[PDB]
């Protein structure tokens, strides 16, 4: 029943960049949202389960903070293998809803 | 070093059958549940269900309660998604996933994703 | 002056004495077949299960072996069939066991304890001491002093005892009888030694 | 009649065999030493000496309950010991909860360092009662796998309140206020509540407090503040059934909830423990007594002769004969096709008065009545001759009762006449042989000679297996208390759950109540 919202689609930003990427829980979740990346290939990868803890063989570049209903995802520098779209799940009631996904962007002129 | 290999491609008239197929391979299906998940090209990921290899207990959300049927084979290490009377909704990728940690329940491994169209053609 | 005066009282409290370690070991060999949660300490051991029944089995002990070498000498031919010592051990040993089986052994209460216990007893009998006088006496004595006291306990004022009840129906008889004819029989090699 | 001339022809069966076994006296006791081994000897290697694997360790990996009797007998190479068959009593899950403080200061007293720790224990035993799986196949919460536990022994009115009774067995220090965080708080005697029933002498039994605390003394004394060390408890879980998935989602669960830094705990394997029926000194009492009786009796035995050369050798002999007769017997019975399965403990003193010395005994009166003075061969013929029929009809008589004893239905006295027949068989032919080969030994030597950094967390190989470090009877006083045996049984012990603690000294300043450096217990004789 819970809903994940992302709002912003697409965040549009440069190599090297700090990037934040947040999603909004329809109620609380008791930090019970985890982080997956999928690459334009298909492939999906987990990047930080419970609230901020970094899975096995993630690089540090990756971080989480959030409690209550507002959740958040930062990466550190930019990378261009860090070009993907990142999706937020919360474990907290059962049927697992995911998140309406934001895609990531290089600027342009 | 674990996998979760899946099938190929599949393209398939509206209202038959489809049975998708997850081979796991680094570890055995008895130690973790079994996991599938439906991405549409725009609507997200959506929840599927799960079965239990070892016990055989399996659980769907609402919207797949009778749409989905997931059955696995230990011995084969296997594990299989079935959708009954196909519609044009169900054109999207499928993924088949477990969860190594029991309270967190965070899908640690996936597959590499079928593509599955329903059309008449 | 007269050695029988200054004999009698050795040979009655030697024997009280036997009697009463006796008694004391036999309690809790046929008490222990089950045991609380909490093991007690060996000091509890003395006076474990009844208030007065040590004193009265000594006494009865000492005045059984005091009568029993008595009655052969006021008939005459005294005892020779084992004057060695080391038959009244076998005899007192032959008693614990037979307490420590009765304790822990199990058979048909019904149609099996009349032959076993019996012949069991008539055994040890013409083992130790053939004297027919000696088994009338054993037989007049041991279920003569049971019923009294089974009695006593079945008329429910002193019921002590619940697995009991009617007379005649448990294996205490032959133990009686084991037990009556080991005392006296070791009063009458006391006697003989002395 | 037949019986005269039956008499005769035994008589010289024996007087002409007398001369035979006076002939060879090295070779007939060569014989019986080498006969003795190999009768029973080889099989003798078979019986348990006694000791045998108290723990049995098993992978965590994949666990189910043996089973209990699915094999008629056991396999011989089996690892599994004979007590590890059935379902265990209860799975014992430990969470052992260290804890430290940030940099110590001299504000701090001795009440803090049980305050800060245990304040924390209430909320993590409500954790542990209200977790439940979110996406389960089979148990759900703790209740469904608890043992649950009506009411204490009578007589154990003092513990009530202070012990679990009518839900599921947790014990956790929070018993000492009833898990009422508002109780703890307001309770101005940390330490005297909890060194309340603290015994003045040391006590066999478990202590109420290291029941509760489930951790040995030396993590849990008040001295701790000295070191600047803090108080270490453990959260007790009892298990009446065992559920993969629900010990894995807490374990999980409590380490998100409170991880662990620098813990490499193996987790590997599961432990089984098993307490044997402890025999007190009332049983042992009898087993002395007939010990010392059989002594008596066979000192009374000897010390009725009279040797021509020695004073306690053919005594010696009889005893050795007596003793190797039961030896050969015991093992021969496997032979026999009956079961040796008798305590032995108890049965040998009692098989021995039953086999007795007289045949031995009267053998050597005659022998030693000899008249002949030079001669040995002649002393044994005349002294055999004399004794013949005597010992064949004291060991007939003394044999014939034993078929009417194992004649009734009792199967332990059954096994108790078989060990007598064939003990007594095999004493006769001993006493036949060697006895009388050694006596006509010493008939031919007779003529023949006439700064103060606060100590960190650490999750060593010590943190793990700490329940060994507690007093062995810990756990039967444990299980006694709700009228549970583990007398014939054992129980199956879980690794650990590390928890760990942060905790700020400010907390406790800010909670520092007055008259706080004061209690009424103190540490005696320490
Ligand atoms: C404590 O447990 C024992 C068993 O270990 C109980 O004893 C049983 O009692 C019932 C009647 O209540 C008998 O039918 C059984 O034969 C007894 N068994 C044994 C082995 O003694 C005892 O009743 C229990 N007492 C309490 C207060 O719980
Ligand atoms: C000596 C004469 C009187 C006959 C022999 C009787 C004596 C020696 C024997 C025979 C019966 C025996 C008793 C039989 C049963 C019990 C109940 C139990 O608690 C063990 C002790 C006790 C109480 C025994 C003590 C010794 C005993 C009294
Ligand atoms: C020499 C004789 C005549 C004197 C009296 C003998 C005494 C010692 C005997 C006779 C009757 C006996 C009692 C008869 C019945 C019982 C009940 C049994 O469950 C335990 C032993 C007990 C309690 C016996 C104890 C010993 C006893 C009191
Ligand atoms: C006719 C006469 C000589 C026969 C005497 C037989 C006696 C000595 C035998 C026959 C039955 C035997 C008992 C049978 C069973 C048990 C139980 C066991 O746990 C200890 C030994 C014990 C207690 C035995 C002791 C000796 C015993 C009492």
């Amino acid at each position: 029943d819970i809903q994940m919202t992302q709002t912003t689609s697409s965040l549009s930003a440069s190599l090297g960049d700090r990037v934040t990427i947040s999603c909004r829980a329809s109620q609380d979740i008791r930090n019970y949202l985890n982080w997956y990346q999928q690459k334009p290939d298909g492939t999906v990868k987990l990047l930080i389960y419970y609230t901020s803890r970094l899975h096995s063989g993630v690089p540090s570049r990756f971080s989480g903070s959030g409690s209550g209903t507002d959740y958040s995802l930062t990466i550190s520098n930019l990378e261009q293998e860090d070009i993907a779209t990142y999706f937020c799940q919360q474990t907290n009631t059962l049927p697992w809803t995911f998140g309406g996904g934001t895609k990531l962007e290089i600027k342009r002129t | 070093e674990v996998q979760l290999q899946q099938s190929g491609a599949e393209l398939v008239r509206p209202g038959a059958s489809v049975k998708l197929s997850c081979t796991a391979s680094g570890f055995k299906i008895k130690d973790d549940y079994i996991h599938w998940v439906k991405q549409r090209p725009e609507q997200g990921l959506e929840w599927i269900g799960r079965i239990d290899p070892a016990n055989g207990h399996t659980r769907y959300a609402p919207k797949f309660q009778d749409k989905a049927t997931i059955t696995a084979d230990t011995s084969s290490n296997t594990a299989y998604l079935q959708l009954s009377s196909l519609t044009s909704e169900d054109t999207a990728v499928y993924y088949c996933t477990r969860y190594n940690d029991y309270d967190a329940f965070y899908f640690d491994y996936w597959g590499q994703g079928t593509t599955l169209t329903v059309s008449s053609a | 002056v007269t050695s029988q005066s200054v004999n009698v009282v050795i040979r009655g409290v030697v024997l009280f004495f036997i009697g009463v370690f006796l008694a004391l070991v036999l309690n809790l060999l046929q008490i222990q077949r089950n045991v609380t949660l909490f093991p007690p300490d060996v000091v509890t051991s003395i006076f474990s299960s009844a208030w007065w029944v040590p004193p009265c089995c000594g006494t009865a002990s000492a005045v059984i072996g005091l009568l029993y070498p008595c009655i052969d000498r006021h008939l005459g031919e005294p005892h020779k069939f084992k004057r060695e010592w080391s038959s009244v051990m076998r005899c007192v040993a032959v008693f614990v066991g037979i307490n420590h089986a009765s304790a822990k052994v199990d058979f048909d209460n019904n149609f099996q304890f009349s032959l076993t216990l019996a012949a069991l007893s008539v055994g040890l009998w013409w083992t130790f001491d053939r004297s027919r006088s000696g088994f009338g006496l054993g037989v007049g004595i041991a279920f003569l002093a049971t019923v009294v006291t089974q009695l006593l306990v079945y008329n429910g004022v002193y019921q002590y005892t619940s697995p009991d009840f009617l007379y005649v129906r448990s294996w205490l008889p032959c133990i009686f009888f084991a037990g009556g004819i080991t005392m006296g029989n070791i009063g009458r090699q006391l006697a003989m030694y002395e | 009649t037949l019986t005269e001339r039956l008499r005769e022809k035994i008589s010289q069966a024996f007087y002409n065999h007398g001369l035979l076994c006076a002939s060879y006296p090295i070779p007939i006791i060569l014989f019986t030493g080498l006969c003795i081994l190999a009768c029973c000897y080889p099989l003798l290697k078979l019986p348990l000496p006694g000791t045998g694997p108290v723990e049995f360790s098993t992978p965590v990996k994949d666990y189910s309950p043996p089973p209990v009797d699915s094999d008629h007998k056991q396999g011989e190479p089996s690892e599994q010991p004979e007590w590890y068959v059935g379902a265990p009593v209860a799975y014992i899950q430990q969470i052992f909860v260290k804890s430290s403080v940030s940099p110590w200061h001299k504000n701090l007293l001795a009440v803090d360092v049980f305050r800060l720790p245990l304040s924390r224990a209430f909320q993590l035993v409500e954790e542990i009662r209200n977790h439940a799986l979110r996406d389960s196949s089979g148990v759900k919460s703790l209740e469904e796998v608890c043992l649950q536990v009506t009411d204490l022994l009578p007589g154990l009115r003092k513990l009530r309140n202070l012990l679990p009774e009518h839900g599921c067995l947790l014990l956790s220090p929070g018993n000492f206020w009833q898990n009422d965080w508002e109780r703890f708080h307001a309770d101005p005697d940390i330490i005297g509540t909890i060194h309340q029933h603290e015994p003045k002498t040391l006590q066999t039994s478990a202590t109420l407090k290291d029941l509760l605390f489930g951790v040995p003394g030396k993590y849990s004394g008040v001295s701790l503040y000295t070191r600047k060390r803090t108080v270490s408890y453990t959260i007790t879980l009892v298990f009446q059934r065992y559920d993969s998935r629900f010990l894995s989602s807490l374990r999980s669960r409590l380490k998100l909830l409170h991880p662990s830094p620098n813990c490499s705990l193996r987790a590997e394997n599961l432990v089984h423990v098993h307490f044997k029926e402890e025999i007190g000194i009332a049983e042992l009492i009898p087993l002395v007594t007939t010990y010392i009786i059989l002594f008596a009796y066979i000192y009374f035995s000897t010390r009725k002769i009279d040797m021509v050369k020695s004073k306690w050798g053919l005594a010696l002999a009889a005893v050795v004969t007596v003793l190797s007769s039961l030896l050969m017997s015991v093992g021969l019975c496997t032979l026999f096709g009956l079961t040796p399965t008798l305590n032995g403990g108890e049965i040998f003193p009692y098989l021995v008065v039953v086999i007795g010395l007289e045949n031995v005994l009267v053998l050597t009166k005659s022998v030693v009545s000899t008249p002949v003075d030079l001669e040995v061969k002649l002393r044994i013929a005349q002294g055999l001759s004399s004794e013949s029929w005597s010992i064949m009809k004291n060991v007939a008589t003394e044999l014939g009762i034993i078929l009417i004893g194992y004649f009734t239905l009792v199967p332990a006295i059954q096994e108790f006449c078989l060990f007598a027949v064939v003990g007594l068989v095999s004493d006769f032919f001993l006493q036949m042989f060697f006895f009388t080969t050694v006596l006509s030994i010493d008939i031919r030597r007779m003529e023949l000679a006439d700064d103060s950094r606060a100590p960190e967390v650490t999750w060593g190989p010590e943190d793990e297996e700490l329940w060994r470090r507690l007093s062995f009877r810990h756990w039967p006083t444990l299980f006694n208390y709700y009228n549970i045996t583990l007398a014939k049984r054992y129980i199956s012990l879980l690794p650990v759950i590390p928890v760990t603690l942060r905790l700020n000294p400010q907390e406790a300043l800010e909670g520092r109540q007055p008259q706080d450096g004061r209690s009424a217990w103190a540490p005696p004789e320490s």
